[PDB]
């Protein structure tokens, strides 16, 4: 029976407030919920527990800009002053001594923050891989914001789509983003073209890195 | 100093079995009921199982009932999760988590989770392991002394995730960036790790990358030579 629903994704300027909702279903309106924060690429941590009557139990170590509020069957986690530390997926948890139930998950991300351009690195096939009758071109894109990029590949001047494996961007240590693209091809193809190129488009800016057989 | 150290994850076959272990320390463990929470790679949290401190009562989710078995040993403060008849939907990172509230001995109990482990990764797939190949990504021929040159290591075709990469046996952490692996259309993973170094340091300092793929017992130390 017990099922709780959550709010769609959240978006706020840096340092502005944000407020996430966790809604209990019928017959369980008096239940307590707990909030858990999974920052990008890390394990979840316990944030706080709010219950119907108004009590808040927080976890040691969390910043004090997190608070919780109650309205009937509606439990809110409010972040006044939204930081980059606070970005990530927030889940709410309910329990009944016979089972546990988690939320769909709500994502919190800043909006309106300055635009950061990517740095691109292109690696041609190693001679070891060439001797192994194989050839992989490694395009490494890092330190960009926001995490939305599009990659293309080129043999000489003509575009190439066969052999491309591009990852989805993910947050890194400095709250910016990174991705990579791998172009697989035969060593004969590598040696037959003048140059191969990795083209990276981000927020309008299209840059390109180019390597050639030596 | 609360710590939940989980182990026993790996690559298992659809229909196989696997026994997870959680070493719990830093608190009177049997005062609290223990739990298991799993997460698919690109999906949300899902409760799996729970066991009260005495170990005589337990609770499961309908998607794992009768198939999994949570256990507990209080002389060693280790929580176990025995999974039988596994299948694709069970591949996940499994967390071992702790209830915040204690309760009466041997009686039912549950509360909010107050602490999470880092998880242990179980991958249920009929595909088998493979140790990756390793190649040096040499500094480009356009590396003038007095600048930055990028070098690295390419670990190609490995299953399953992940591979750990260090440089010069751990003595080089400055400017190292290891990338999340791409999942190729062949089903195998590939990543590369890159460090950017002073250009004139090439030829004076040798750079060696140390890659480790525990699922296949493959340690590889490759030195990246300028060309």
């Amino acid at each position: 029976q017990l099922v709780l629903t959550q709010s769609p994704s959240a978006s706020a300027s840096l340092g502005a407030s944000v407020k996430l909702t966790c809604t209990l279903n019928s017959g369980n309106t008096n239940f307590a919920v707990a909030w858990h924060q999974q920052q990008a690429g890390k394990g979840p941590r316990y944030l706080m527990t709010i219950n119907s009557d108004g009590r808040q139990s927080r976890g040691d170590g969390i910043p004090d800009r997190f608070s919780g509020s109650t309205s009937g069957a509606d439990r809110y986690l409010t972040i006044s002053s939204l930081h980059f530390e606070d970005e990530g997926d927030y889940y709410c948890q309910a329990w009944t001594a016979d089972l546990h139930v988690f939320g769909p998950g709500t994502r919190v991300a800043v909006v309106g923050q300055p635009k950061a351009a990517p740095s691109v690195t292109l690696f041609p096939p190693s001679s070891e891989e060439l001797q192994a009758n194989k050839a992989t071109l490694v395009c490494l894109i890092s330190d960009f914001y926001p995490g939305a990029v599009t990659v293309a590949w080129k043999a000489d001047s003509s575009p190439v789509k066969a052999g491309v494996e591009t990852t989805t961007p993910s947050k890194q240590s400095n709250n910016k983003y990174a991705a990579s693209s791998y172009l697989s091809l035969t060593p004969e193809q590598w040696k037959s073209h003048r140059s191969y190129s990795c083209q990276v488009t981000h927020e309008g800016s299209t840059v390109e890195k180019t390597v050639a057989p030596t | 100093e609360v710590q939940l150290l989980e182990s026993g994850g790996g690559l298992v076959q659809p229909g196989g079995s696997l026994k997870l272990s959680c070493a719990a320390s830093g608190f009177a463990v049997n005062n609290y009921p223990m739990n298991w929470v799993r997460q698919a790679p690109g999906k949300g949290l899902e409760w799996v199982s729970s066991i009260i401190g005495s170990g005589s009562r337990a609770s499961y989710a309908d998607s794992v009932k009768g198939r999994f078995t949570i256990s507990r040993d209080n002389g060693k403060d280790i929580v176990y999760l025995q999974m039988n008849n596994l299948r694709a939907d069970d591949t996940a990172l499994y967390y071992c988590v702790k209830d915040s509230s204690t309760a009466w001995w041997d009686k039912p109990a549950a509360s909010e989770f107050d602490f999470w482990g880092q998880g242990t990764m179980v991958t249920v797939s009929s595909a088998s392991t493979k140790g990756p190949s390793v190649f040096p990504l040499a500094p480009s021929s356009k590396s003038t002394s007095g600048g930055t040159a990028a070098l690295g290591c390419l670990v190609k075709d490995y299953f399953p995730e992940p591979v750990t990469v260090s440089w010069n046996s751990g003595a080089l952490t400055s400017g190292v960036h290891t990338f999340p692996a791409v999942l190729q259309s062949s089903g195998l993973y590939s990543l590369s790790s890159v460090v950017t170094v002073p250009s004139s340091s090439l030829g004076t300092q040798t750079y060696i990358c140390n890659v480790n793929h525990k699922p296949s017992n493959t340690k590889v130390d490759k030195r990246v030579e300028p060309k």
